[PDB]
This record gives structure tokens, sequence and C-alpha cells, in this order.
RNA sequence: GAGCUGUACGUAAGCGUUGAUCCAGAGAUUUCCGAAUGGGGGAACCCACUAUCUUUAGUCGGAUAGUAUCCUUACGUGAAUACAUAGCGUGAGGAAGGCAGACCCAGGGAACUGAAACAUCUAAGUACCUGGAGGAAGAGAAAGAAAAAUCGAUUUCCUGAGUAGCGGCGAGCGAAACGGAAAGAGCCCAAACCAAGAAGCUUGCUUCUUGGGGUUGUAGGACACUCUAUAUGGAGUUACAAAAGAAAGUUAUAAAUGAAGCGGUCUGGAAAGGCCCGCCAAAGACGGUAACAGCCCGGUAGUUGAAAUGGCUUUCCCUCCAGAGUGGAUCCUGAGUACGGCGGAACACGUGAAAUUCCGUCGGAAUCCGGGAGGACCAUCUCCCAAGGCUAAAUACUCCCUAGUGACCGAUAGUGAACCAGUACCGUGAGGGAAAGGUGAAAAGCACCCCGGAAGGGGAGUGAAACAGUUCCUGAAACCGUGUGCCUACAAGUAGUUAGAGCCCGUUAAUGGGUGAUAGCGUGCCUUUUGUAGAAUGAACCGGCGAGUUACGAUUUGUUGCAAGGUUAA
RNA sequence: GGGUAGCGGAGAAAUUCCAAUCGAACUUGGAGAUAGCUGGUUCUCUCCGAAAUAGCUUUAGGGCUAGCCUCGAGGUAAAGA
RNA sequence: GGUUCGUGGUAGGAGAGCGUUCUAAGGGCGGUGAAGUCAGACCGGAAGGACUGGUGGAGCGCUUAGAAGUGAGAAUGCCGGUAUGAGUAGCGAAAGAAGGGUGAGAAUCCCUUCCACCGAAUAUCUAAGGUUUCCUGAGGAAGGCUCGUCCGCUCAGGGUU
RNA sequence: GACUCGGUGAAAUUAUAGUACCUGUGAAGAUGCAGGUUACCCGCGACAGGACGGAAAGACCCCGUGGAGCUUUACUGCAAC
């Protein structure tokens, strides 16, 4: 309240709508999967069983941040072009299931 | 009550402890006991009353039961009272 | 198992081991009023009638029983009106009223208030009124939720989430499903059709009652055939049909038994306390007892106990009972219904793009080649089968009962009410509504003497104490007095303070206490104000009571644990 | 002895009367209504210490942001006086 | 431990504490006298805390933590008590007097006599309303605006055909 | 009636009071502050100038995004027709 002057929000309009259909993917930076053995097969329900992502909202999406080192088979629902590039420069196998 | 009308009671608290007495009457609703020659109070009783002639009545006074405890004519001395029966009626017993 | 005839301060007359009083179960009696019901009535009263009996010479009296109204249902009578209906009468059943100021469901339904005004909106479907109830109610076995590809009645909790939404898009309002739990349980009809009547006479076709049958979705049933059951088995009064009993066990409603110190000594009115020795403990709960007790008393742990009544659990009795397969000729599967228009309401959802659910009104389907839903709507797909009914548990609340608990109160508190309190008192009435606890261990409650009409005292006595004396533990302050150390009748005073003689004392022993001639200085406290000694506000005084709290969220700082992790909720 | 009752009665009319209440009785409840107003708000010492302004406001004795106070923490061509 | 600069203060911010009730745990005090209460010339920087003695007659500190119905001088606050005004206003329309009596006590109760007042009432019935106030015998705390032996008051008995 | 005596015995009010006057000062009108001027201590009967005396949180006046009653061609409604 503004003792009458008309308050801030009421001076500035409303922006956008939700999507019903919003996706949001759970993220797992390179850097995480450095924990794994090399020359493994890295899954969604391996990812959960270690307890790198707990709970698992509209799939998995690698993404680039930080470098990998090891060689890995990673599945996870979605990649970032850095992530696959940077799977793959290390010697690694990105499938999308 | 451990003890009755008509028992010799040795009294083990107040003024009068050591001296026994016999148990004239009983008041189980107070749960005091009247012992003969223990308690005695000098009562100012004026002359109206039964007593003509009025004057310091030296009287006994109720004495709390858990005060006394019974004689065993045996022994001769003070005991707890324990309760058995011998077929009919059941009856009080010195330990 | 020895006293008893209730409080409570009596007098009297009595009762009780040939077992009283007392405690528990079951009976009997139970005036009048009150729904109040034979009629009436200003509740607790008045006045009957009809039988039967009783009393009197008969009126006059007495006793017992019946006699309200409505609904349902038999039976009888029975009008306008011929049959008949209404009406009227009799007999059965049933209802009526109350309440736990709670919880539940329904009908009806505010306003203050918030929105810094206010009308939509909020408060709120709240308060309240009315009806219905039940120990719970409501809900409930998908015309469901969904679309991870599946789930499998309902309810309640955690979560989702202050999210999605709603909203003068303001103030505010605010889900649900998924997921996790508690608890779990499923069933009966209507209709095809079969049999038996009954009627209409559409006169062998139709609709009405009773029984059988039958209960559901890529369908189920009827209907055809077929296999086994016809109590072999199975199931029950909590739904699934309904009323009966027994017996045994167990719990409740009285009780019983129950260890160990009269230990010594000290103080004291008294010992349970101190000091010094013992002892019991499945018992060191609690209370009482002349101060604080495991061993004094009632008890406590443990172990026993019920003639009678009630509850519960079993078992027996009793009662009741068909359930698989195969086809798809035909038939059945809830109509003024679903749905729609108009007007409202409920849905978190304010008419909106408004699905879903209900009400009034009007219109009004399909009916298995069928129908509904997936948030306008169409198509596809998926899931379901409405317009009939029943259903325990997990949930809500507490007038009550039993046993317990409290970093809850302790007499201005805690209930309004510790005490004869919804009383006294106030009010025409609805209604409002107090104040008021403590002698002592024990009445031992003050014989007797003295003054006084008494009251009230002073002795004497009781008691540990009476300066504990029947309202009587303690006994502050205001306020009222008596006595006196210092001062005071030439003084102008917010009353003190600083200096200070004199006089009087003698301490928690201090460069002490009381008083204060005289001298200097000096306009209370609080509130509110630019500013108050204020001729502004508040307080007569003293005492008690009397105002930033808690819950749930948000945020920030501190602390602690763990750390790319941390943490669980029910 | 009766009748009319508060969103109502009654009034040869005054806002007149309806139980010492009437421009809308009384009582209980909603209810601790709301009160930008007035009053009040209880122990101590230590350190610091304002404002009575601007802007906007159905705003003017209210409020909000800023200014001025305080506590903590940061950071350096130290920028303050 | 020193040095330097500081230490008036309303609203208000910050800090450290005092005291109250309750709980826990340790450790104590108390009938050879607890709490409370009264008094004092004692101690601490403050809130406050001891000690000694009287009263009191049975419970209460201390330490460390914890929790709050946690502190009053003001609210025309609420309840209670008690002042002040003050021996003041008032004692509610009115004619009394003396003698005798009763009694502890008499202007005030009883009796006598005279006087005075009402008399379309201040008389006699009676309805309402009240509900025992009626009668008799005791009484004199309170009530009665004084007093009181008296009473519509207190206590007993009675009384309505 | 007042007043005196005997009996009985309230109240409003009240921060504490040892409570003069003048001129001044001050929140601008002082018993209480300053400078002076007066004044022995305690009452009783009287009078009201002051204590901005008591009494009532001023009814006038203004203010409150307070009420209430009333009006209408204010707005939005509702009954009724
Ligand atoms: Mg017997
Ligand atoms: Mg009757
Ligand atoms: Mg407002
Ligand atoms: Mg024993
Ligand atoms: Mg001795
Ligand atoms: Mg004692
Ligand atoms: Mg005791
Ligand atoms: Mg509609
Ligand atoms: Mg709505
Ligand atoms: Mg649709
Ligand atoms: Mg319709
Ligand atoms: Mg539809
Ligand atoms: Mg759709
Ligand atoms: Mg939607
Ligand atoms: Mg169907
Ligand atoms: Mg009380
Ligand atoms: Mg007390
Ligand atoms: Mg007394
Ligand atoms: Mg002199
Ligand atoms: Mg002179
Ligand atoms: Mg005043
Ligand atoms: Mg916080
Ligand atoms: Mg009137
Ligand atoms: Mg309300
Ligand atoms: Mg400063
Ligand atoms: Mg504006
Ligand atoms: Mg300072
Ligand atoms: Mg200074
Ligand atoms: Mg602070
Ligand atoms: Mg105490
Ligand atoms: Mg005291
Ligand atoms: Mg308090
Ligand atoms: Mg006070
Ligand atoms: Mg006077
Ligand atoms: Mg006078
Ligand atoms: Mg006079
Ligand atoms: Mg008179
Ligand atoms: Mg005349
Ligand atoms: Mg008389
Ligand atoms: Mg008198
Ligand atoms: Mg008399
Ligand atoms: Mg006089
Ligand atoms: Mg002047
Ligand atoms: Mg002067
Ligand atoms: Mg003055
Ligand atoms: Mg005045
Ligand atoms: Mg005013
Ligand atoms: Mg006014």
């Amino acid at each position: 309240f503004e003792g009458g002057q008309l308050p801030l929000f009421r001076r500035i309009p409303k922006r956008g709508f939700t999507n019903i259909n919003r996706k949001e993917f759970a993220i797992v930076n390179l850097d995480v999967l450095n924990r794994f053995e090399d020359g493994t097969e890295v899954t969604p329900e391996l990812l959960v069983e270690t307890g790198i992502i707990r709970n698992e909202k509209s799939g998995i999406k690698i993404l680039s941040n930080g470098n990998i080192e090891k060689k890995l088979t990673v599945k996870a629902n979605k990649f970032s072009a850095a992530a696959k590039e940077a799977i793959e420069a290390a010697g690694g196998k990105t499938e999308v299931i | 009550m451990h003890v009755k009308k008509g028992d010799k009671v040795k009294v083990i608290t107040g003024k009068d402890k050591g001296k026994s007495g016999k148990v004239l009457a009983a008041f189980p609703k107070k749960d005091r006991v009247l012992i003969e020659g223990i308690n005695m109070v000098k009562k100012h009783t004026k002359p109206s009353n039964v007593n003509p002639q009025g004057g310091i009545l030296n009287v006994e006074a109720p004495i709390h039961v858990s005060n006394v405890m019974l004689l065993d004519p045996k022994t001769g001395e003070p005991t707890r009272v324990g309760y058995e029966v011998k077929g009919d009626k059941k009856v009080r017993v010195a330990k």
C-alpha cells in the first residue's frame, strides 16, 4: 500500500501466459559424469541410483558446463549440441531414449 | 480398623507413649479411639448439664487409631495384625 | 464384621455378633405437575363420564379400571344418490415431547467488517432460525481418474501449493489428479423371461399382484443346449434374507489377602526430623497419623474373589442358500428421463471461450447398428454404462463414566459458582447476576471469682500458643489514636536541599543517628505539545488486579550438524 | 378484562408515545464489530542518536518511497572534511 | 595491561544485566524456627542483595540451564479498604402538657387528666395489591433518620370455621 | 430554618500544601516565579472577588474517506403495479 498513490504493480502491464504442456528437464552437467568409471554405460536409472538427480522431471538433459575426462556411453532424453560434441570428443556414444 | 472396643492397646506416639489401656470406644468415621486413662483433658463443665454441681472434669479424649498397637496376650508386646480364616468366620492373628 | 440412627453445634427414644449401620447386583413402592393424553386451567389445580365393586334408610361418600389427537390398517355401519363413495363408529399398531449451548445432514440465511470511500466482490453459506437425525452422520462400488500405459468404490491425513486458476485481474478467493499413508468389502434391485392366480372381458390377447429368474461393457443377462451341485459344501443378523435361543470363557459393577522397626538416643507440645543401628522390597504409589514415614494406619506390588445383572468373544443351536461352460435368431438393460433454451445456484472457477453438478420453467432424445465422458465444439482414439437402492472400517465431537497426566490456577486466581450459586439481588419480561475459604493436634470451645441490665472486660483455668477465644493461620499499607526526644505563636513556606549552631542519642562503628534556630538555592508527577509550574490533561489515599502474546507462514542475523548436497511429512 | 410489537405498532400530528430508553424499544447473539481518533503500556545501567522535509496521495493531525538515526558486514587511487 | 580520543539527550537503534513464578540436575537450609511480615546507622555502578533482632509457626534458598500469566504511579482504569469535606448538611408538612407507673436506664413505652388536629375525612366498609405484616408471651444485637423498657423489627407459640 | 446545647450523622470535591498584597514575568490573565509591600498563633458568625471554583471527555465551530434520520429529476437497486 502507498497511501492511495496507485501501487507499483497496477502502474505496469501483465505479461505472457503459462504453457499447460511446459516440459522441465533435470540438468546433468558433464563435470558429475567424471564420478563414473571409464568405459561405463550411464543411463537415467544409474544417475538416480548414484543420487546425481533424485527427481527426473520430464527427462534428463546433459549440458556442457565443465569438461569430461572418461569414455562413457551416455543415454539421456536430451543433449545440448556442446554436450554431444564433448562426450564424443572424449570418445563416447550418446543415445537419445 | 485394626483395633475395636474391648481391645488392650499400647500407645506408640504422643505424651502418653509407653502407656497401655483398654479401648472404651471407637469412632471409625473420625478414625479415632478412646483408651482408658490415656489423653486426659480438663473439661470446664457449666453446672446446667448432667452434673448438677458442675466443675473441672478430668476425662479421656479420643486418640488417632494409627497411634495405638494391639497387645498379644501370649507375648505381652505390641504386634501388627494379620487375618486368618478358621472356617466359619475370619479372626485377627499376631505376627 | 462392630458399631449405628446423614449434614452440623443438639435433646429424646431406640437398634445391633439370632449380625445392624454400610457397600454392590436385582426387585417392589414411586403423590401431583409436565408431551400430559377424560374435559378445562392462571403448571403442580378444578370438574367429569362409563363400567364394576363398596358405604348409608337413602341422597351425600369411597375404591379400581377405562375414556386425547393424528397417521396407518382391519372390520362394521353409511348422505346428497340407485350402486357406491364421503362421512361416522369400533379394534389393532404407530407417532407426539425432551436434549450435549458438541459433532452431522438438509431448508431458510444476515450485517457489522475488508476493499483504507463504495455498489460487483468480502465477511460467508459464517451467525442465527427451522427440520431431520445417528452414535457417528455424509460419501461409496465408476456413464470415475487418466493418457509415464495404466489405475480400479468411498472417506481421512501428508504432499501437490499459496501452484493452476478465479478476481471492480482490486481487496481477496484458491483447487484437483498423480505420489505417500490410515482403513479396507462388497452387494441387492428394475427389465427380458418362467410359473401361479387375479381380473379386464382388447372375449385367449392385454396390465395388475405374489413367487422364481436376473444384474452387466471390445458387454451382461434373458433365451437355447451342456456339466455338476438340490445342503456335499457354503453363508448369516454390520450391507449382502431374518428372528430366535443355549452353554463355556472373559471383562465391568462389591470385595479378600498382603512384606518389613512400639529399634536406641537428641530436640520438642508432639518425631515421621537429627545422630546411631537394623530390616522388607514384584511393595520407595498416594494419603493420613500432634513437624518431613517403604517398615504406625488406610493402603501399595503381587496373588485371590462374584449370588445377581449387563457387555463382549467363541462354540453350538437355529435360519438361509444353486454355480461353471458354449452360442449371438430374437428379446431386455431405469423417459417427460438424458439433454437443450430461458432464469438462478453449486463447482477454487464472479458467464466467461465455460466443460462438470443441481433447482424452477418451457421444450424434449437415442434406447445396442445404442449411450456418456476426456473443461466451448467437431472428428478420431481411450475410458466408462446415467436417469433404482444398500453398505462396516479408517474421520468428527464429548453432556457423561473409569483410570490417570500437567515446567496449568491456588481464593481479585482458577468455573459465574472451593462456601447450600445460576443462589441473593436487579428487571413487567426475555434477561442480567454477585459477594463470601483457614480456631486448634485435639474442643481440651475458657469451671469458678470480680465490674456490668447486657455487651464487653479483668483474673483463674485449658493449650505448645488465647496478642489461636466460634469466623478465631499470617496480619502489609492507607486511616485513627496514646505517650514523648528535638522544634514551633514577627512569620510569606512545591515544603526539600546545601551550610549550620543548639539540644537529645549511641549504630550492621561509620570522616554515626534524631531534631533543626538561622542562611543560600529551589515553580509537584504524568500526558500532550513549537512551548506546560501551568490558569491545559489525569490521579482523594493505600492495596491488589490491569497492556507486543501464541499458532502457522515470510525474511534476516546468530548457533549447530551435514555439505553439492541437505532434509524427511503423514 | 382484552387487541395492535420494532423492516413494527399507535398518533385531534408534537418526531408524539410504545415500562423513568425513541429521528426508530429492550434483551441475547454475530461480537473482542470497526475507530487513520483520545487515553494508557509496568525493572536497570552502558553506547549512539534523529525528524518536524521532498515527492505522490478523496491527501492534508493518516500513509508510502526518499532524506536524517542505529546495528552488522563488505570493499579500495581513499573516494569524506 | 598501556596509549589516544571520548562519555547532555526526546523519538528511536544497539548491548549488558537485575528481580519475579515454575521445571530439571546438582548441592544445601529449616521446630536449635521455613516462607511472609516489622525494624535497622550494612553491601553492590543501577535494577537490587545480605546480616542481626522482633513477630511468625512450616516450608524455602543456592548453582547451572530451561520456560514464562515476569516487574505499574497515572488508562474520568476494575475491585476492596480508608480518608477529606465535618461533628458540617440533614433528621421528610402538624401541639402538646403535667402527674402516676414500669424499668438498669424514660421528652420518646403504659395509664390518667387537660389541651390541640381531621370530620365528603385524617371516620366506617370494601375491591385490587401485599402475603402472616394479625394475636399472645419473651427480646432489645441490627432495623427505626434521636431515644426506646416500645414496634409493621428478632424469637417462640398460636390464629382464618 | 439559621445560631447555642444534647442525640444521630451524610455528600459533591480532593497531586502534596506551612495556601497574603502590588507591579512585573511566564503557554501572552500567578496563593506558589522576580522585585517590593504587608503579615503574631487557633477558631466562630457572615459575604462571594479568585482558586480560569464543582458539575457534564463543549451540544456552538471545525475535523473523521465516523454514524443516524430525512429529501430528490444523485447512483444502483427492491417491492408493488
Ligand atoms: Mg448381613
Ligand atoms: Mg388431564
Ligand atoms: Mg476503510
Ligand atoms: Mg503392612
Ligand atoms: Mg524431650
Ligand atoms: Mg506444625
Ligand atoms: Mg503434615
Ligand atoms: Mg443454468
Ligand atoms: Mg462461485
Ligand atoms: Mg461435453
Ligand atoms: Mg432446464
Ligand atoms: Mg454432458
Ligand atoms: Mg479436450
Ligand atoms: Mg481447465
Ligand atoms: Mg447401462
Ligand atoms: Mg472467584
Ligand atoms: Mg489470601
Ligand atoms: Mg474476628
Ligand atoms: Mg518567635
Ligand atoms: Mg515586624
Ligand atoms: Mg481530577
Ligand atoms: Mg526468524
Ligand atoms: Mg418513556
Ligand atoms: Mg464478525
Ligand atoms: Mg552523543
Ligand atoms: Mg485519487
Ligand atoms: Mg548518554
Ligand atoms: Mg559532556
Ligand atoms: Mg532494542
Ligand atoms: Mg514460594
Ligand atoms: Mg504478613
Ligand atoms: Mg503482568
Ligand atoms: Mg491505585
Ligand atoms: Mg463548612
Ligand atoms: Mg451551619
Ligand atoms: Mg441544623
Ligand atoms: Mg418527622
Ligand atoms: Mg370540605
Ligand atoms: Mg402487632
Ligand atoms: Mg437507635
Ligand atoms: Mg416489646
Ligand atoms: Mg448539635
Ligand atoms: Mg500576571
Ligand atoms: Mg513575590
Ligand atoms: Mg494554581
Ligand atoms: Mg469549571
Ligand atoms: Mg471533547
Ligand atoms: Mg461531542
